[PDB]
């Protein structure tokens, strides 16, 4: 299917950045 | 705390979540291979074996399970070409569905072994320290590598309770999975000889049984014990790295140079072939036969078959790829469309010429036409004024026999010269470069990529063989040498023997 | 040319017209570099393998060196002690002095020269 | 530790270590084993390189008859 | 790789269950 | 024991070098490898 | 009380012997004509 | 420290040393230059001579292009040049 | 049944962080080159 | 052949004169 | 059937075998006249 | 306290030059190797096999000798001494290219003779072995470049000759087939050694201009005792002057000399991995987006291009002379040539 | 210019997700002390 | 987009360098 290249990309790092955040705060209450 | 690269030392003196972690990575592996096969099912054009076999479009594991015996999907199409089959359950999608079941369940087990990692099979029942008696794990395991090396010989290949293996004739035109019976010769280590493959395992899998006995009612001598440290988990990895090395070495040269588990129907040919022209002999062999009998030229070269030209033909030379070229070889000089025939180059003088083909080390090559005695008698020149022998001055002429331009002459020199550009590639093909938006530029097959990986990935284990090595011989240190080390025992003479204190003078 | 292939470019056609290949400066530059990181590698390693056992085995050695601290934190009689019988006892220094400006003044000269 | 069925099955698999065999055991014959070996691995070695020549042994794609 | 895409999401998202359901802070009575 | 000096040693086993290698240069210009 | 013949002697000769055959060869070579 | 060898410094200055060693080293020379010129050098290792590299009218390497009849090849060549 | 003993804390230090952090940019700035080709 | 021989012979004759001279200490 | 180059596998099989044989019959020898004392 | 042991005694003694079990291994090889060299560059031809003079007895000198590689049609014979090429006759064997293998089988168990030393030496004095580990480098490179990459060939001709200016031609054939010099882990390579060489400079320099006085002379190597406790140099000062000079320094001697293992032998080990990919001829050869542009826009040239350019002269002039055995006869009129030149 | 359009993302996650890992490390070593 | 990319990284090791000089472990003594 003829979709935008771009969505992969944006997709990706939605889901990446985001979480990311939430596992090194998560980590970093732990070890306290 | 631990630094990183130390994370997973947390498991050395810990039997069950060390088969917990052994679960996960057999479950990854498995998933893994689950899910190449579904990406390449999804994207494999089964349509023609000819002349976009498996090999041309990237295709990695589908080899490998075809090796095997797996040829046919439940869609209906076999990678022989035959139509209407049914595979039954062991289709290519059914072996990659029971990878990622079976990936699924070591998944679960490894969660139970790492909440019960406190179970007291670990425990030694004479310390109440967990232990691992690793010379009897040996013979277990090797007993039972051996039932199964000799079983896999015994009735996969055979054909005995199973389908065999593919074999192929010499120049893989008509290959197929068939059952093989055992070379107990000498010839059975010829390389490319199947039957070898078939006694190897059977021998080797008795004498695997054998000294497995050996190794679970047989201690290890104190000796040997000592030496190697065999109350260290660590030593087995050491040699286990060693041993999977070695194994990586070998699998990348026979890959290389071609065996008969590497067949050039499910990874290519060799750059061999190429370098001795093995098809282009075999091509010819067979016009002289048809012509020795009286055929006449369009007849003698109608006559072969697509698939032997097509091997005759640089773009199928592993050793012509990049490493930054990446995906299908058909994403660099196109899907293959039809072989165009046999280009047969002229002069004025009606003299036949030979286009020097283009060597595999070569991104580039000049067009150098010769006679048969090798004298050149036309070229392409690249400074034109004091140009002997350009097409133009040399009249020089192609004509077409077989394929799709057969009886075909063209005498326009810039037509010409453009058919004798591809020549220096070997055999000449009509390709499609829309469908996949190809860039000209020749890629690497699997055979390339496969050995490109593994002799990679050998060498660096190397260097895990010696890390690991090194640790277990010298645990003791270490953290660091002895604060108290003292200096007559590393000063020259005090000791007639190094090192040993008892050897004073 | 100030780039990545635009220094290969400069090289291939120095190369062409002054064979520096060919020429003792370079070579002896070629020495002074490969020289550099093989004595780089040698003193790392002999250093680092005569470190005191100061840490545990679930820490980083190098916790066992603090910043200022008086006393060296590797013994440097058995790095002679192994290097001396890997070659032969003379072929080795045991004047760190002298071993430091050896390392110094090796890949130094070199680069000189092929300046 | 936790006691399971199939625990106290395999337990004696798991209940010799440490056991060695006295001074060098049975190290001659696996030097014996591994001389024979190293001979055969040469062998299977030169044949592949065309070094060791053997008749009836054509080291070719063309051993597929 | 839309489908891939899409795929991976879901995978990911049973993946959470699991671990939300096994691997919960356990609730206990203070 | 020490009857030969060693400096003397040196100075010997120095010029001998200086013969040695002279001659190998000598060489370059004369004969095989000279160009002529 | 010093041993004339030792493992040392033997890694000198090994090197030494050959090295100083091999000069005269060379040094030989320098007069040869084509 | 030390491990019992004679020292060399102490060697080489004795007066035994050169005694010895004064024929030695002359004498391997010498032979080394009577291996070259008598020509032996030439024949023991294969060398061409400077009047042998190619026959007189030919300007082809005896280039080696065949694997196990690569013995005989060579003395084809040199056969070219009786 | 008792909780596992053989757990241990991992550490990175800033200066660790630096050194890795540069590592990778400067291996992601080598490569981006060739993965574009 | 001839050659041989000659070529052997300093080497042969520098191996006795050296056996000779050291020959005593060598027994001790 | 018993080719030259087979012939050959055996000369050099032999060779190696006079070679470590040998090598280690004088290095045995040496090791048991020059004892450490201890 | 039988012959083993016995036999372990002997070899374990400390002598002038340790021996071991290693130095059953490493000994007899490397003398056979430098022998081989040695013997090959004074009086053995490349005639037959390459058609070039490359001893002293044919008039080469230092530069130009070499042990070359045998001719491309032995593939990659073992060329023993006994086997079917040779037949025994060792003046057969010179002649086509035996020694070269002998050299290069006979430095690769050399080179694992010396690495065990390495281990044993270290186990008998009680350190630590990273000195083997890091020896593991050259050890990847010359097994990457001199046995895998001419396995990957058609032969052991393409492999490099034993020689300085032979080594040089290895050099310039890469550039121009291989493209060798565009390759990220030669690159890596690259950095890896000269990074070795500015830290083996940069070290040395810092720690003699950072010396405690302890004695009273203008010489200050003196003033060193290898039994004392204490640095001899001030790492305090040291690492200030660093950190205001170029922003950041060593705090850890340990990190430092670990640091200094590091980057040269990783350095290696990434050229070596790039070289198995040349055995393949998997090269970093081109960019398609620069040759897709330049192809189509006849006014685009960046030093990209510049450069295969170069590497298109490079094998058409070489090539007929260097690859003899495949009998290129370029005419003049298709040399590649700019304008005069 | 006519680039592989997943050289973005080949580069992107081959930056992010090793730094990530760092960054994860780093900061509860930082809660620790 | 692949020169944004080559400057986005570019950028950020010269920020990485800022945060290693100025906000570095600072050496402490004994
Ligand atoms: C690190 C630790 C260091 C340890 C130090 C080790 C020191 C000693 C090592 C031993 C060296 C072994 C090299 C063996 C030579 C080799 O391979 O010899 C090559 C031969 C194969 O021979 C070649 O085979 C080629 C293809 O042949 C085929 O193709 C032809 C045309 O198609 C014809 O059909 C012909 O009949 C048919 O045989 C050509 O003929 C070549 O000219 C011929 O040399 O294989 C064989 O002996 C064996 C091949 C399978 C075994 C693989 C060995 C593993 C090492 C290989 C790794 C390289 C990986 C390559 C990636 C790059
Ligand atoms: C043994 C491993 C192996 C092998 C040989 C192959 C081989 C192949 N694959 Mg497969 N694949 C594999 C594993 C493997 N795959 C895995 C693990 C995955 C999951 C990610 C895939 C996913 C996959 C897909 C999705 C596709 C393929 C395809 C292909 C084909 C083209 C590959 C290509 O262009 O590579 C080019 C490869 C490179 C340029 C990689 C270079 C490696 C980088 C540069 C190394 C990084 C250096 C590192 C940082 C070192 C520095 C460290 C130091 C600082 C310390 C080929 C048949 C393609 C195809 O044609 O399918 C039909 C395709 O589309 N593969
Ligand atoms: C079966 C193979 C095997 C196994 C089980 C181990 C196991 C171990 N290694 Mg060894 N090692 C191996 C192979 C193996 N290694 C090889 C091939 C090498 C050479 C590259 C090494 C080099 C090596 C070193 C130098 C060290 C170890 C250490 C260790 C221990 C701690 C590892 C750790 O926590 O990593 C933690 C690692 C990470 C958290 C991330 C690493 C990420 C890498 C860069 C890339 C990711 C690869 C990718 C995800 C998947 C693999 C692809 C392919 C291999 C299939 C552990 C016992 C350490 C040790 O001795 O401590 C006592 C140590 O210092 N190993
Ligand atoms: C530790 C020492 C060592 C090592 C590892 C090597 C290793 C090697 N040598 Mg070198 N060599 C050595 C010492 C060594 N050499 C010495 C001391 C000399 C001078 C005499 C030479 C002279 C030499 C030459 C002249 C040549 C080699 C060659 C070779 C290669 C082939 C060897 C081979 O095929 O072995 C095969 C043999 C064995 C592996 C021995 C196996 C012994 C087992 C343990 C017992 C077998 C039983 C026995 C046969 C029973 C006898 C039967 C009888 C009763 C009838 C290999 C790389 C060849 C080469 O480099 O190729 C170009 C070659 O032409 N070597
Ligand atoms: C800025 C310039 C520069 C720098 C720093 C380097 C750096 C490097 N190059 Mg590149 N190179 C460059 C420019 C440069 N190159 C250019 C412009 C080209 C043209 C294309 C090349 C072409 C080139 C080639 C073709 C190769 C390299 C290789 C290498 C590596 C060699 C490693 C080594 O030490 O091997 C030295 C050898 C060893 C370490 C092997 C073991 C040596 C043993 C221990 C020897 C023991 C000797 C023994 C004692 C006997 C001695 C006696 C005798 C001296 C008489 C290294 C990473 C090599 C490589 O990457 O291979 C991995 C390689 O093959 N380079
Ligand atoms: C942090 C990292 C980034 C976070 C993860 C990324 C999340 C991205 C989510 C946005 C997706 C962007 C669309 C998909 C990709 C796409 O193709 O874009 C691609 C487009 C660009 O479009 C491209 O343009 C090209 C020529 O320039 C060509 O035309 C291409 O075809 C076209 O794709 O991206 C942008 O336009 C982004 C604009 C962003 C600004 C949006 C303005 C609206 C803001 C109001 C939003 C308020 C909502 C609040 C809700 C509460
Ligand atoms: C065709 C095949 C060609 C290859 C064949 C190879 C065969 C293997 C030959 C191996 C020879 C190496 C051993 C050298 C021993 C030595 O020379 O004797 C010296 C010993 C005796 O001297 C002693 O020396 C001793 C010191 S030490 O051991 O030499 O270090 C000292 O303790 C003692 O007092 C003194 O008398
Ligand atoms: C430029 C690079 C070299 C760095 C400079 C050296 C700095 C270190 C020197 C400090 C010691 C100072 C003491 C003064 C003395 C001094 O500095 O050294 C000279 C030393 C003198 O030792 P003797 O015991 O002969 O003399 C007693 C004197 O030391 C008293 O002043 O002699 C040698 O070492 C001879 C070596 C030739 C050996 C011939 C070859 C042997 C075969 C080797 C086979 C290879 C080994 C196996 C390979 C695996
Ligand atoms: C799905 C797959 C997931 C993949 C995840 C990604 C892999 C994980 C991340 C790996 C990256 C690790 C980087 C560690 C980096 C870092 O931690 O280094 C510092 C670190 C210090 O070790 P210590 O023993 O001091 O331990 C301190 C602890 O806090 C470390 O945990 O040294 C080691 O890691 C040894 C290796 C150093 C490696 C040296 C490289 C740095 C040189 C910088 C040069 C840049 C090039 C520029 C010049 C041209
Ligand atoms: C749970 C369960 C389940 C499920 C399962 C699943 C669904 C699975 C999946 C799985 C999977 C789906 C898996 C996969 C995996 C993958 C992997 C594991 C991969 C890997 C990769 C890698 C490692 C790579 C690497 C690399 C790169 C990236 C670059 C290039 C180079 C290299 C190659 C190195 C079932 C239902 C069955 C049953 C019940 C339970
Ligand atoms: C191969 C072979 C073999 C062996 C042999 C050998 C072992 C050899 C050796 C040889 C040798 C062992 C040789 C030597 C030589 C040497 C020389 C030739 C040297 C020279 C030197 C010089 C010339 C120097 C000088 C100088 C200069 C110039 C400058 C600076 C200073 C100096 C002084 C350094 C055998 C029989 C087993 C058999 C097989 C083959
Ligand atoms: C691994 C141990 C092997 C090391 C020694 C092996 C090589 C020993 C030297 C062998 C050379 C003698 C045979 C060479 C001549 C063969 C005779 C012939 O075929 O005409
Ligand atoms: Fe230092």
């Amino acid at each position: 299917m003829e979709v935008n290249q771009l969505g992969l990309i944006a997709t990706a790092l939605f889901v990446l950045v985001p979480s990311v955040f939430l596992i090194i705060l998560y980590v970093q209450t732990e070890s306290q | 705390g631990l630094p990183w690269y130390r994370v997973h030392t947390v498991l050395i003196n810990d039997p069950g979540r060390l088969i917990a972690a052994h679960l996960m990575h057999t479950a990854l592996v498995a998933g893994w291979a689950g899910s190449m096969a579904l990406y390449e099912l999804a994207t494999f054009d089964p349509s023609d074996p000819v002349l976009n076999p498996m090999w041309r479009q990237g295709m990695f594991v589908l080899p490998f399970m075809a090796r095997l015996g797996v040829t046919g999907s439940w869609s209906g199409w076999s990678i022989t070409g035959e139509t209407g089959i049914d595979p039954g359950f062991w289709s290519f999608e059914g072996v990659a569905l029971a990878h990622i079941v079976l990936s699924g369940l070591l998944f679960l087990a490894a969660c139970w072994h790492w909440v019960y990692w406190d179970l007291e099979l670990f425990r030694d029942p004479r310390t109440g320290e967990p232990a691992l008696d690793l010379p009897k794990m040996f013979g277990i395991h090797l007993f039972l590598a051996g039932l199964l090396c000799f079983g896999f010989g015994a009735f996969h290949l055979t054909g005995l309770f199973g389908p065999g293996m593919w074999v192929s004739d010499p120049y893989g035109l008509t290959g197929s999975v068939q059952p093989v019976a055992p070379e107990w010769g000498p010839d059975g280590f010829n390389p490319y000889n199947p039957g070898g493959v078939v006694a190897h395992h059977i021998a080797a899998g008795i004498v695997g049984i054998i000294a497995g006995l050996f190794h679970i009612l047989v201690r290890p001598p104190q000796r040997l014990y000592k030496a190697l440290r065999m109350g260290n988990i660590e030593t087995v990895l050491s040699s286990s790295i060693a041993a999977v090395f070695f194994a990586a070495f070998v699998v990348a040269g026979t890959m290389w140079y071609g065996s008969a588990t590497t067949p050039i129907e499910l990874f290519g040919p060799t750059r061999y072939q190429w370098d001795s022209s093995y098809f282009q002999q075999e091509i010819n062999r067979r016009v002289q036969a048809s012509l020795a009998s009286g055929a006449t030229l369009e007849e003698a070269w109608s006559a072969i078959p697509e698939k032997l030209a097509f091997y005759d033909y640089i773009g199928n030379n592993p050793a012509k790829g990049g490493l930054f070229r990446t995906g299908p070889m058909n994403k660099g000089d196109g899907i293959a469309q039809a072989w165009k025939g046999h280009a047969v180059f002229r002069n004025k003088e009606g003299e036949e010429l030979f286009v020097r083909r283009m060597p595999a080390f070569f991104e580039s090559f000049p067009v150098i036409l010769t006679d048969k005695n090798g004298v050149v008698k036309a070229d392409i020149p690249f400074r034109r004024a004091e140009s002997k022998y350009s097409f133009e001055q040399q009249g020089v002429t192609v004509s077409f026999y077989g394929g799709e331009l057969n009886g075909q002459t063209f005498t326009d020199p810039p037509t010409v010269k453009s058919y004798a550009r591809k020549a220096i590639f070997g055999e000449i093909f009509e390709f499609d470069t829309e469908t996949l938006n190809s860039d000209g530029i020749f890629r690497t097959s699997p055979r390339g990529w496969f050995t490109f990986a593994h002799a990679v990935f050998a060498l660096l284990f190397f260097f895990g063989h010696i890390w690991h090595g090194a640790r277990t011989l010298f645990r003791d240190v270490f953290s660091g040498i002895d604060p108290e080390l003292s200096p007559e025992q590393v000063e020259w003479g005090f000791y007639q023997k190094v090192g040993d204190v008892t050897t004073r003078r | 040319p100030l780039g990545i292939s635009g220094t290969f470019n400069f090289m291939i056609v120095f190369q062409a017209e002054h064979n520096i290949l060919m020429h003792p400066f370079h070579q002896l530059g070629v020495a002074g570099v490969f020289g550099g990181a093989l004595f780089c590698a040698m003193h790392g390693s002999l250093v680092t393998s005569s470190l005191i056992r100061e840490t545990t085995e679930t820490e980083s050695a190098n916790y066992g060196y603090k910043f200022g601290q008086e006393e060296e934190t590797y013994n440097i009689v058995a790095a002679h002690g192994y290097f001396g019988r890997l070659i032969f006892q003379y072929a080795s220094f045991n004047n760190s002095r002298s071993l430091h400006f050896f390392l110094a003044a090796w890949p130094v000269v070199g680069v000189w020269f092929t300046a | 530790a936790r006691r399971t069925w199939l625990g106290d099955i395999l337990r004696p698999l798991n209940s010799e270590y440490g056991k060695v065999a006295p001074g060098w055991g049975t190290t001659p014959l696996m030097a014996v084993f591994m001389g024979l070996f190293l001979v055969f691995l040469l062998i299977i070695l030169e044949i592949y390189n065309s070094t060791l020549i053997l008749d009836g042994v054509n080291v070719s794609w063309k051993a597929l008859g | 790789m839309e489908t891939i895409t899409y795929v991976f999401i879901f995978a990911c998202i049973i993946a959470l269950f699991f671990f939300a359901i096994f691997f919960r802070e356990p609730p206990r009575i203070t | 024991g020490g009857r030969i000096p060693l400096w003397i040693v040196a100075t010997v086993a120095g010029m001998g070098v200086i013969v040695i290698v002279g001659l190998f240069f000598y060489g370059a210009y004369a004969g095989l490898g000279s160009s002529l | 009380s010093y041993p004339i013949f030792t493992v040392r002697w033997v890694a000198v000769h090994t090197l030494a012997v050959p090295t100083i055959f091999f000069l005269g060869a060379i040094a030989a070579m320098q007069f040869i004509q084509r | 420290g030390t491990t019992g060898e004679r020292p060399f410094s102490d060697i080489i200055t004795s007066v035994r040393y050169w005694v010895i060693h004064s024929i030695t080293i002359p004498a391997l020379f010498i032979a080394g230059w009577l291996f070259v010129s008598t020509g032996l050098a030439y024949d023991v290792f294969g060398t061409p001579r400077p009047d042998s590299y190619y026959a007189q009218e030919q300007r082809s390497i005896p280039l080696v292009t065949d694997r196990f009849e690569a013995k005989q090849q060579v003395e084809t060549f040199l056969e070219q040049l009786k | 049944m008792e909780p596992n003993p053989n757990r241990q804390p991992v550490e990175l230090n800033r200066t660790s962080l630096y050194l890795g952090l540069l590592l990778i940019l400067v291996l992601a700035l080598l490569f981006s080159s060739y993965f574009f080709n | 052949d001839w050659r041989v021989l000659v070529v052997l012979l300093p080497v042969l004759l520098a191996a006795g004169w050296a056996v000779r001279n050291i020959l005593p200490y060598a027994v001790k | 059937t018993i080719t030259p180059s087979l012939k050959g596998f055996f000369i050099g099989l032999l060779s190696g075998a006079v070679v470590l044989g040998l090598t280690f019959a004088v290095l045995i020898a040496i090791s048991q006249i020059d004892k450490v004392q201890r | 306290r039988g012959w083993f042991d016995i036999l372990d005694d002997w070899l374990k003694r400390d002598r002038f030059v340790f021996v071991g079990w290693s130095g059953i291994l490493l000994f007899p090889c490397a003398y056979l190797a430098l022998g081989g060299w040695l013997t090959g560059t004074t009086f053995v031809t490349s005639w037959y096999t390459h058609g070039l003079a490359s001893s002293y007895l044919e008039g080469c000198n230092f530069l130009t000798v070499a042990v070359s590689t045998p001719a491309n049609s032995m593939g990659h014979s073992l060329l023993l001494l006994w086997g079917p090429e040779a037949q025994g006759d060792f003046t057969r064997w010179c002649q086509l290219g035996g020694l070269w293998t002998f050299i290069a089988l006979h430095g690769a168990f050399g080179l694992i003779g010396f690495m065990l030393r390495q281990f044993e030496i270290a186990r008998l004095v009680g350190v630590r072995p990273y000195n083997a580990i890091a020896f593991s480098a050259p050890i990847a490179v010359f097994v990457s470049v001199f046995l895998i990459y001419p396995l990957g060939q058609s032969s052991w001709f393409f492999a490099p000759s034993f020689g300085v200016a032979a080594i040089f031609r290895f050099l310039l054939f890469f550039q121009g087939f291989h493209n060798w010099t565009l390759n990220p882990f030669h690159m890596m390579g690259v950095a890896g050694v000269l990074g070795g060489a500015l830290l083996c400079a940069i070290h040395g320099a810092t720690v003699e201009n950072t010396l405690f006085q302890d004695g009273e002379g203008a010489s200050t190597f003196r003033a060193f005792n290898p039994t004392q406790a204490e640095e001899t140099y001030s790492m305090v000062t040291a690492n200030r002057f660093w950190s205001q000079i170029f922003g950041i320094a060593f705090s850890n001697k340990r990190w430092l000399h670990f640091f200094m293992l590091f980057v040269p032998v990783t350095g290696l080990w990434m050229s070596a991995i790039g070289v198995v990919g040349l055995a393949l001829n998997l090269r970093s050869y081109d960019f398609i987006s620069q040759e897709i542009r330049a192809a189509e826009d006849p006014e685009f040239e960046t030093f990209y291009t510049k450069n295969l350019l170069l590497n298109e002269g490079i094998r058409a002039w070489m090539a007929p002379q260097d690859q003899p055995h495949e009998n290129f006869v370029f005419p003049e009129e298709v040399l590649p040539r700019g304008n005069a030149l």
